[PDB]
């Protein structure tokens, strides 16, 4: 009912973090999470999740740098922002809902995390 | 109101039935979570597990009529629906018990089933009017129990586990158990004739040693259902043909054949239509976050909703044919609910499945509550055999239909199961409503034959 999101932070472009989500009362393993990000000015839109028996589902522009994988034994759900960009900037949100589908909308997820800011820099070192 | 015996059966029902649905209604999830099975394959043995369930009976009911009694029967029943429950808990660190557990389950729900209706109907003089309205509260009571144990085992299951589940479901056998002993006193006059000589312990070990036998071949049958499936094909089509070769019995074979239609109809609702709750509807209602598997809890509750005003409210083949259209509803307003009123993302609003929930209920009503009463009114022991039969293959082959709506593991989005949920339910609540309709077409037939 209720998700512990950890592991923001800021990073430089082509940086990577790690979010966590875990969950209290009840197990993550019958629950489908997805993230969902929220940048300045726009919607919660869903990122990346993954379902009670593995299957995984991915936003377009995040494929092949976000990876969502879970551990069934620590019961927690791990999403990994590798190359990231500066429009990764947002605040993130992990989402549970029951049983083995990903649905799109934050309308088709119960449970919510509280959010986490991950910033993106263009910072880069001087040449 | 009723007589002080009364509220004891109305309790120990209670009790039982709240032990048997809270692992009902956990089961197919179980064998998808816990044991990964694929959705085809927990259908399948769901699908034989209750046809043993139900097809174990007719035996219960000889052994507390001529072998045990009655009362002790209702005592054995209840100690091997315990042990049952307790060994499912314990499957979890035992894998390998699984089947076992469910063939012992099976075994003591067949022992146990037909005894406490007969131990009720003899609180009561012969032609007491309260009798119908003991009848229908012992339905609210089962209904009752049901009510609670789908409503709460699946939370249980997720903030708890299987485990704790299971051993509640034991623990209420036990509180069955203790209620009737410590009632004891209040049934002292009732039974049937074996209750009151002494007990064959002959007999009694005949008993135990068929269980086991029956144990271990309940085991095998679910783990092995391509057998299952040959072991009752060739026992109905040779029971219909030993029917076929001995006016109102054949009345009878026609609505065992709707009746059959009926079961395979109300045996999605832990598998298909469950799952159908778990992919495709919101999880919310009035504001509140549900567990969707609780979603199953709908069908005892408007029976205990409507079995009053519905008690309070043509005869036989009508109100077949009555519930045969309702369940046929029910199953075109799933279908709707998906073709027409899903979301951009393919979930549907849970309103749709109360009310198809309403539809299933209402058949159910009619069918499960005439059929069996009065196919003995149009008789016979070959003919309840039969019956069981053919509802425990009606099970075998309701779980066959699940799998037509079985999902992969990794398919993740609403949008691609929608369709498969929607085309499978259309075309089962248009082939019902065809059979509904032949069978108001034979309807005035069929009244003149029972005449
Ligand atoms: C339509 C039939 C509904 C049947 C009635 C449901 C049983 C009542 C719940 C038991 C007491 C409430 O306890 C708790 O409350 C919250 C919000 O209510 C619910 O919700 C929480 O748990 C369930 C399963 O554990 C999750 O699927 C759900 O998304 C989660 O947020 C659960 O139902 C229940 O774990
Ligand atoms: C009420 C009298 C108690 C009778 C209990 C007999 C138990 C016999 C068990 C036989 C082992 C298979
Ligand atoms: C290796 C696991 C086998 C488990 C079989 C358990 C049987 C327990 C009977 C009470
Ligand atoms: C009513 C007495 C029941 C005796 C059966 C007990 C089986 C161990
Ligand atoms: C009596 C009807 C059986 C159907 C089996 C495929």
């Amino acid at each position: 009912v209720q998700l512990v999101e950890s592991g923001g932070g800021l990073v430089q472009a082509g940086g990577s973090l790690r979010l966590s989500c875990a969950a209290s009362g009840p197990t993550l393993s019958n629950y489908a999470v997805g993230w969902f990000r929220q940048a300045p000015g726009k919607e919660r839109e869903f990122v990346a999740g993954i379902n009670w028996s593995s299957g995984l589902r991915y936003k377009d522009v995040v494929k092949g740098r976000f990876t969502v994988s879970r551990d069934n034994v620590k019961d927690t759900v791990y999403l990994q922002m590798n190359s990231l960009k500066p429009e990764d900037t947002a605040v993130y949100y992990c989402a549970a809902r029951f049983g083995g589908m990903l649905p799109l909308q934050p309308s088709g997820y119960a449970n919510w995390g509280q959010g986490t800011q991950v910033t993106v820099s263009s910072h880069h070192h001087h040449h | 109101q009723q007589p002080r015996p009364f509220f004891m059966i109305f309790f120990v029902e209670l009790w039982e039935r709240f032990g048997y649905y809270g692992v009902q209604g956990v089961l197919a999830v179980f064998f998808v979570k816990q044991l990964g099975f694929s959705q085809e394959q927990a259908f399948v043995t769901f699908g034989a597990f209750a046809a043993l369930v139900y097809g174990l009976i007719s035996i219960g009911g000889y052994v507390g009529d001529h072998l045990l009694g009655t009362k002790r029967t209702i005592v054995l029943g209840a100690l091997v629906l315990a042990i049952g429950y307790f060994m499912t808990g314990m499957s979890l660190l035992k894998p390998d018990l699984i089947f076992i557990a469910l063939g012992t389950i099976a075994v003591g729900n067949g022992l146990f089933k037909a005894n406490p209706a007969s131990l009720l109907s003899k609180c009561y003089p012969p032609k007491d009017p309260r009798l119908d309205g003991a009848f229908t509260l012992f339905y609210m009571s089962i209904n009752i129990g049901s009510l609670i144990a789908l409503s709460l085992a699946p939370v249980i299951a997720d903030r708890f586990g299987y485990s704790v589940t299971y051993n509640l479901c034991g623990a209420g056998l036990i509180i069955a158990l203790l209620v009737y002993i410590a009632c004891r006193g209040m049934v002292k006059d009732i039974g049937s004739e074996p209750d009151f000589r002494p007990m064959s312990f002959s007999k009694l070990l005949y008993v135990l040693l068929g269980s086991v036998v029956m144990i271990f071949v309940c085991a095998w049958l679910m783990h092995n259902v391509e057998v299952a499936n040959l072991v009752l094909i060739v026992l109905s089509i040779v029971v219909t043909i030993i029917f076929f070769r001995q006016n109102k019995m054949f009345v009878a074979f026609v609505l065992m054949l709707e009746a059959v239609v009926f079961y395979i109809l109300y045996a999605q609702m832990p598998t298909s239509l469950n799952f159908f709750a778990i992919n495709n509807v919101h999880h919310e209602i009035l504001g509140f976050s549900i567990n969707p598997v609780s979603f199953q809890a709908l069908n005892p509750f408007w029976v205990v909703l409507a079995s009053p005003i519905l008690a309070g409210i043509l005869s036989m083949p009508m109100k077949f044919t009555l519930g045969m259209f309702m369940c046929s509803l029910g199953f075109l307003t799933a279908a709707a609910a998906g073709m027409w009123f899903a979301d951009a993302q393919g979930l549907t609003s849970p309103w749709f499945i109360v009310l198809v929930y309403l539809f299933q209920s209402l058949g159910e009503l009619f069918i499960s509550a005439l059929g069996l009463a009065m196919i003995a009114a149009l008789v016979m022991g070959f003919i309840l055999g039969m019956w069981f039969l053919t509802q425990a293959a009606a099970f075998l082959l309701g779980g066959y239909v699940a799998t037509f709506t079985a999902v992969p593991d990794n398919i993740t989005d609403p949008l691609e199961t929608l369709p498969v949920y929607t085309n499978v339910f259309g075309k089962i609540g248009l082939v019902t409503l065809g059979v509904a309709v032949v069978m108001l077409l034979m309807v005035p037939w069929l009244k003149r034959m029972i005449a």
